[PDB]
């Protein structure tokens, strides 16, 4: 149950930044966000991993914080990962 | 509302 409090809620400004940091992820690395999303959001498992629609409104804070922290491993630890 | 991210292959910028 601590998982619900351990995860901090992602605000609008943040979900925006998130959608922008996800947009920074290269095709191979962004298949992970689709995967994190599809897996953590089994309600969108009908969606294909190469055709995913990251719905930041349906994405749980957990997924969003994961997506965000995930991209940061590729973005805030490496400049332009598609270069 | 944050716009739904359309990930239709090759969306990296």
């Amino acid at each position: 149950s601590e998982e619900e409090d351990k995860c901090k809620p992602m605000s609008y400004e943040e979900k925006r930044q998130l959608s922008l940091d996800i947009n920074k992820l290269p095709g191979e690395k962004l298949g992970r966000v689709v995967h994190i999303i599809q897996s953590r959001e089994p309600s969108l498992k009908n969606s294909n991993p190469d055709e995913i629609e990251i719905d930041f409104e349906t994405l749980k804070p957990s997924t969003l914080r994961e997506l965000e922290r995930y991209v940061t491993s590729c973005l805030r630890k490496k400049r332009k990962p598609q270069a | 509302v944050v716009p739904k991210k359309k990930i239709k292959k090759e969306q990296v910028e």
